[PDB]
């Protein structure tokens, strides 16, 4: 419930200044605020200290007391963000780079 | 673990970002002078030979498409539907 | 460019975050640092077997870079370190140092409470390495005592003994950059009323981090290999090479020097300051005085800004760039130069509206169009058309400026005694201007929509606007009271399909 | 069930988790006057088995970490005498899609 | 010592390559990158064995290039020296400073030291050599050496041997 | 041994200025016309006021001062400008400190110019060392 | 010019994974070093020339491996590294999921 | 003229419909650095001169400087100076490269101690173009 | 008693020639919180201006 007034809350803010944005807009938004079990925040508090990569909730308002503490738990970043490979200079792992391509000599000494 | 031909279940259909990447990469090879599988009706420009090449399904190109778990489903560009 | 190297190239999946043991600040380290001189051989013009390269780093278009050599454009520099007089807290942790203390004995080196207290157990099953540390502490604070004997897991009449010292645990408080205890006392059952004030020496914080055992310290957030509660606690210090804090030589009597080489050489003469009163007739408040100095200068390096304490500043009054502060806000390195930077291929200009342009067309004016270029191979399909380019050279619209052969170095069409003779070879690049229906990339800022950066055809145009159809005015939220728009210009054949495919 | 007035002493509160497997549960009559599961925005909440656990976690090839989670002391999680590990599996009306399915593993 | 070793090495091959002579040319890359090579990790790779079964695997198409990318798993004659090893060879070069014995596709190197003291270094001699009271140590001579010790240098390892104790010199 | 050159390699001259360019950069040759590195180094772009240091005897350093409205230095400043008026003691701080700030006490009062003025100021700090006949004065060489 | 962090959200919207990859390598920043396989360190004395490569301290001449990052980041680690913090970088994984 | 632009008659523009003067000055000064290091005003030889800008210094006179009335362009040399440190690097003032015109006045003179400095005057005519603003 | 020697005159001098120069209202070259902006220079685009 707390979910569903949530999001008709965020839908009101939206449509009284008579303006239009889709349901799954808001009701991601209102899930992830949601899906921990409680109302996480959009806020250097709430989303910005859960399990994710150190270097992702770095680039976010708590930059250096976050690395400290990333430095003394002995934390490791799996590098699944966006953050991490854009820090990294990778290619990152979203859309066009979300699968891997490869070459097959089968089918290349078919087509000849 | 990758998952057999037999068991896959993501879409028959090629993603817009999948076609986005084959079409790029093969241009780019096509660019490094790579042999092209078709048969240019004057085409010089490169990406215009990865949309005839993909037009006829002779990209020898195969789309590893990862499960969040780690496995994945292998995709030849020759089996994906290109409904876009 | 930047030259080979055999080593196999490889992606980064994992960052592994830790602590530098001092072992390992010292096993790395390429020079001692020794003295708080820059360079200056006494009144010369090469750097001292001192600082900044006593071994280190190289700099001032000099090779000279411990046998790696290389110099500048390839080298990235190699750690020093700095032998501390006596240990310092690293003011980053000040806090996990104390609460480390406030969880163990300040005798032997054990969990204040155990397997034995059922709050504890439970604590101690937390799964998450730093709710557990977060209850391990709440818990462990308020013991006051290293319990020799505690009730049996049954009966509270036999008493069953764990670990030894019956000792009592100090309150710890801190007084900026040190961490004092008042011992709760016994004398005559009451006493405190007035107790035993003693300020905590690193040097015995220390030790007794060094006696917690493994699995005790695993239990706290602490990893065996990595992070050591041991390691918080500065001993040995890594000096960064100049690349992390430049210098520049102007003129003779004018030579610049980084805030850091500043603030090191302070930690230097604080250093070399402490060791010889140690060595000499300790006068004990004398060199607790001088502790306390070297505690500062190290401490206000990595943090400057620190609440409660002094800033160190600098001659001109303005307080020393610590290293915090470079990383810490927008602008900083990672909001400003990782997370996002400026770039080239890049162009930015008045934006005007135009009834004449298709949709999805961007009017460029020539001269930018002659200074933006995309790097073409030279295959059998454009050959011909990259050589007239390139004889068409960089003044001509329809032209090119440089010309990438095989062997990586790079042939400026603008000055090359070779620009007319130019020979081209398949599998070259000819970097070439922007030209008619290249895709680019066409933003205004703000950007806070994926339509407020798309991706246009080019339309080389006269005059100094860029110019786009009025319909995709909306999107970008552009008007032509004097907006001006970024311009990015794809590099590969695959980027150049990202953006007229997506 | 220990369906209580106004309060029960910590003394006897003490008592709660002595007699296991066997499991206690104290609610406040106050709280019961109205059924909040019965309310406009409360939805269909339902319990999974070992075996129907297991098989979701198969299904969408999950870790109990990658599940939303309900919190334990939350008042359906409640009402429905939800122990930790245990899955509810939620039945939403859309305006997507007409009925959704989501899942909450207890904390 | 001389070891079969099961290795695996990936490659990467271009497109235009994907015609029916596929394997053949993974096969030869192979044997090109392989063969000859030196490592610290397996020493000298000497030669492949069992060409016609080298397992070629199914190649995975490398995303934004075009290229696929196999690991060739294969099996070979590997070459790589230990301490304490004692091993024959025959001299190459003779100096001042000792000599060098040439082991297979390896050069150990005995010092002036590390002989006995009663053989003595010859400058005057066409090759130079090593004189003992019985003995003669020059260019041709086979020699049984003790490796004291390898470098992994590059594309070789070289050694350190003596001759110095029971049961080595020459042969 | 340090060498650093920029010889264009394909047609070694020893050795021709090779351009600083304006935006490509790189420096290329006008005789092999090729490339040498990416440059990337703007010695334009000192450090400002807005960090930078003109040095003129030894090396400038500084310590606490600290006047930062945050959390008042009172108790803390009295810690801290003593402990560095302590450490002024440990190897003749004194002297060169001392002469140039007396230097610019009796320069100033008699409105002597800076440029010039800090100038002899040098060659005092030049005299002061050496130990040739100076029957030194303080004074007399002051003048 | 400044592709900055808005710059970058629109570009992870797009999906345009490459075009965002160039533009904060090859359009910029982009640098290699030479990393140890043991301690995932920068330590690594390459003297890519005599093809020699050493990790002393590792005692490491062998597990060797070449990686390219944004300049800036080599700056980070080294910064982090300065401040007594260790950010090993590893060419392979460890924990799976 | 959509969207906040606007046409203007080319006609009237070439009569003299919102023309204007343009003066930028370029200052700089001959310091003196210590007991012997003097920057001098000069046109510095690139045989003996490092790191000279690509810009042309024909357009200076044998002081360093150009006589008012020439006319200047992107990248020229307005002002020779060079720093001896040893022979000496090159500190020469260029026109910015984004403008042009015609030298108007060129003055030179010692400061409050007596440092010679000189100040360039450059003016241009900016005939209304297309993203200028009114 | 030298006159001269007593009165530092560069003081007032370079004192106010500091705060109207950069503009940190404020003694002097060691200056926060001084108040910047307070001095400045002059537009002199229009009359008007
Ligand atoms: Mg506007
Ligand atoms: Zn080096
Ligand atoms: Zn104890
Ligand atoms: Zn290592």
């Amino acid at each position: 419930a707390g979910r569903a007034a949530l999001y008709k809350e965020v839908y009101n803010v939206i449509a009284s200044d008579g303006s239009y944005v889709n349901y799954r807009h808001m009701a991601l938004l209102v899930d992830v605020m949601t899906t921990q079990g409680g109302l996480t925040s959009v806020t250097r508090h709430g989303f910005n200290r859960s399990n994710t990569g150190a270097l992702m909730r770095c680039s976010f308002e708590e930059t250096v007391e976050i690395l400290f503490e990333a430095g003394a738990s002995a934390e490791l970043d799996d590098c699944r963000g966006v953050s991490e490979n854009v820090i990294l200079g990778q290619m990152a792992p979203i859309g066009t780079g979300a699968f891997d391509v490869m070459i097959d000599e089968e089918s290349l000494v078919k087509y000849m | 673990k990758a998952i057999p031909k037999d068991q896959r279940a993501t879409t028959p259909y090629m993603t817009k970002y999948e076609r986005a990447r084959i079409l790029g990469t093969r241009a780019l090879q096509i660019s490094m002078n790579a042999p092209v599988f078709v048969d240019l009706e004057g085409e010089t420009d490169p990406l215009r030979i990865a949309m005839k090449e993909l037009a006829e399904k002779k990209i020898p190109l195969v789309i590893r498409r990862y499960l969040p778990d780690g496995s994945f489903e292998d995709w030849s560009v020759e089996e994906l539907i290109v409904d876009l | 460019g930047q030259q080979y190297s055999s080593a196999p190239l490889r992606t980064v999946k994992e960052v592994q975050f830790g602590l530098f043991s001092p072992e390992e600040v010292r096993a790395i380290s390429v020079a001692k640092i020794r003295f708080p001189e820059t360079m200056d051989e006494t009144q010369t013009r090469a750097k001292i077997g001192g600082l900044n390269d006593p071994r280190l780093g190289s700099i001032d278009r000099n090779l000279k870079c411990q046998t790696c050599q290389e110099g500048m454009n390839e080298c990235p520099g190699h750690f020093g370190h700095i032998d501390l007089a006596k240990p310092v807290f690293h003011v980053g942790f000040i806090a996990k140092i104390k609460k480390v203390c406030e969880c163990v004995c300040m005798h032997c080196g054990k969990l204040l409470l155990d397997e034995h207290n059922e709050l504890m157990r439970q604590a101690l099953a937390i799964k998450d390495s730093k709710k557990r540390f977060a209850a391990i502490w709440t818990l462990c604070k308020t013991k006051m005592v290293c319990e020799t004997d505690v009730p049996s897991e049954d009966d509270p009449t036999q008493l069953v003994s764990r670990g030894g010292c019956g000792n009592t645990q100090p309150t710890i408080r801190k007084d900026g950059l040190k961490l004092v205890g008042s011992w709760k006392k016994d004398r005559a059952t009451g006493d405190a009323d007035e107790p035993e004030l003693r300020v905590l020496s690193t040097e015995e914080i220390l030790n007794i981090f060094k006696h917690i055992s493994v699995k005790d310290f695993t239990s706290l957030g602490f990893n065996e290999v990595f992070s050591r509660p041991e390691w918080m606690i500065l001993t040995c210090l890594p000096v960064p090479p100049p690349p992390v804090r430049p210098s520049i030589s102007f003129n003779e009597s004018q030579r610049g020097e980084d805030d850091l080489t500043f603030k090191l050489a302070d930690i230097l003469k604080a250093n070399i300051s402490l060791e010889t009163l140690e060595h000499n007739g300790a006068p004990h408040h004398a060199i607790e005085e001088a502790e306390s100095l070297l505690q500062f200068h190290v401490a206000t390096y990595m943090d400057n800004d620190i609440a409660g304490q002094p800033q160190a500043l600098q001659k001109s009054g303005r307080p020393v760039k610590s290293i915090r502060a470079r990383l810490k806000g927008k602008e900083g390195r990672i909001r400003g130069n990782l997370m996002g930077k400026r770039v080239d291929f890049s162009a930015r200009t008045v934006i005007s509206g135009d009834p004449n342009l298709e949709l999805d067309q961007v009017g460029v004016p020539k001269s930018i169009a002659k200074t933006l270029t995309y790097p073409e191979v030279v295959t059998p399909y454009n050959i011909d058309r990259l050589t007239q380019l390139v004889r068409n050279g960089p003044n001509e619209h329809p032209g090119a400026k440089y010309v990438i052969r095989d062997s990586g170095d790079r042939i400026d069409l603008r000055y090359s005694k070779r620009a007319g003779d130019i020979q081209l070879q398949y599998g070259w690049k000819v970097e070439r201007h922007i030209m008619d229906n290249d895709p680019v990339l066409f933003n205004r800022q703000p950007s806070l929509h994926k339509m407020s950066m798309m991706a246009h055809r080019v339309k080389v145009i006269p005059y100094s606007t860029f110019r786009l159809n009025l319909s995709v005015t909306s999107p970008y939220n552009a008007d032509f009271d004097g907006d001006e728009m970024n311009l990015h210009v794809p590099q590969s054949e695959e980027t150049r399909a990202e953006l007229s495919q997506l | 069930i220990f369906v209580y007035q106004n309060n029960i002493t910590p003394s006897a509160m003490k008592l709660v988790p002595s007699i296991p497997p066997a499991t206690i549960e104290t609610f406040n009559e106050a709280a019961l006057v109205v059924n909040i599961t019965h309310h406009e925005l409360v939805p269909k909440h339902i319990r999974l088995s070992s075996d129907e656990k297991r098989e979701l976690l198969k299904r969408y090839r999950l870790k109990e970490s990658q599940l939303p989670r309900i919190q334990r002391a939350d008042p359906v999680a409640l009402y429905l005498g939800l122990k930790r590990g245990e899955v509810v599996k939620i039945i939403r009306k859309s305006e997507t899609s007409g009925r959704y399915a989501s899942y909450r593993i207890c904390m | 010592m001389f070891f079969i070793k099961d290795l695996s090495l990936n490659i990467t091959l271009h497109p235009s390559f994907f015609g029916p002579r596929m394997k053949q040319y993974l096969k030869t890359k192979l044997l090109e990158e392989v063969e000859g090579s030196c490592t610290g990790k397996f020493g000298y790779i000497l030669c492949v064995l069992d060409y016609d079964n080298i397992d070629i695997q199914r190649g995975r198409i490398l995303p934004t290039d075009g290229s696929a990318e196999f690991n060739v798993k294969y099996r070979a004659v590997v070459f790589k020296p230990f301490k304490g090893e004692v091993v024959d060879g025959t001299v190459v070069s003779c100096s001042q400073h000792g000599f060098e014995v040439q082991v297979g596709p390896m050069k150990v190197f005995v010092t002036k030291h590390l002989m006995p003291q009663d053989l003595t270094f010859n400058a005057g001699s066409n090759p130079p050599s090593y004189q003992s009271s019985e003995d003669v140590i020059t260019i041709k001579s086979r020699i049984r050496v003790k490796i004291e010790g390898c470098i992994s240098q590059v594309s070789s390892i070289h050694a350190i041997g003596s001759i110095k104790e029971d049961y080595l010199g020459a042969i | 041994n340090l060498n650093i050159v920029l010889t264009c390699p394909e047609c070694k001259v020893y050795p021709p200025k090779i351009v600083e360019r304006f935006s490509e950069g790189d420096v290329v040759c006008a005789l092999c016309g090729l490339v040498l590195s990416d440059k990337l180094v703007d010695t334009r772009s000192e450090w400002r006021t807005f960090e930078a240091s003109n040095p003129l005897l030894d090396g400038n350093n500084l310590s606490t001062r600290i006047g930062k409205g945050e959390t008042t230095d009172m108790r803390f400043t009295k810690e801290l400008n003593k402990a560095q008026g302590k450490n002024v003691m440990d190897k003749k701080d004194n002297e060169v400190q001392a002469a140039f700030a007396k230097i610019t006490m009796l320069c100033d009062a008699a409105e002597l110019p800076k440029i010039v003025k800090d100038c002899a100021k040098e060659a005092y700090k030049l005299c002061h060392d050496e130990k040739t006949l100076k029957g030194k004065s303080m004074e007399s060489i002051m003048a | 010019l400044r592709f900055g962090e808005m710059e970058r959200d629109c570009m992870i919207a797009h999906g345009a994974a490459s075009f965002l990859k160039e533009r904060l390598m090859e359009a910029s920043d982009a640098f290699r070093v030479h990393i140890c396989g043991i301690c995932g360190l920068m330590t690594v004395i390459a003297k890519l020339n005599h093809n020699q490569f050493e990790c002393k301290g590792c005692d490491n001449k062998i597990d060797i491996y070449q990686i390219h990052i944004p300049y800036a980041a080599k700056l980070l680690f080294q910064e982090l590294m300065a401040m007594n913090i260790t950010p090993r970088l590893y060419t392979d994984r460890s924990r799976d999921f | 003229n959509q969207e906040d632009s606007m046409i203007m008659n080319q006609s009237s523009i070439d009569r003299g419909l919102f023309r204007s003067l343009f003066f930028r000055s370029y200052m700089d000064q001959e310091k003196k650095y210590g007991m012997s290091i003097t920057e001098t005003f000069e046109k510095p030889q690139r045989t003996n001169t490092l790191r000279m800008k690509h810009g042309t210094y024909d357009k200076l006179d044998d002081d360093g400087l150009i006589a008012p009335g020439v006319r200047v362009s992107g990248e020229d040399v307005i002002i020779g100076k060079t720093t001896p440190i040893s022979s000496k690097r090159d500190a020469s003032t260029p026109l910015r490269s984004t403008e042009n015109g015609i030298v108007d006045q060129v003055l030179v003179t010692t400061n409050q101690d007596g440092l010679k400095f000189v100040k360039v005057r450059v003016r241009t005519t900016k005939i209304p173009q297309i993203g200028d603003k009114f | 008693f030298n006159m001269k020697l007593a009165i530092n005159a560069k003081t007032i001098t370079s004192g106010l020639k500091y705060a109207l120069a950069t503009g940190n209202w404020g003694e002097q070259k060691k200056a926060m919180s001084s108040r910047a902006g307070v001095s400045q220079v002059l537009n002199r685009y229009t009359y008007s201006s």
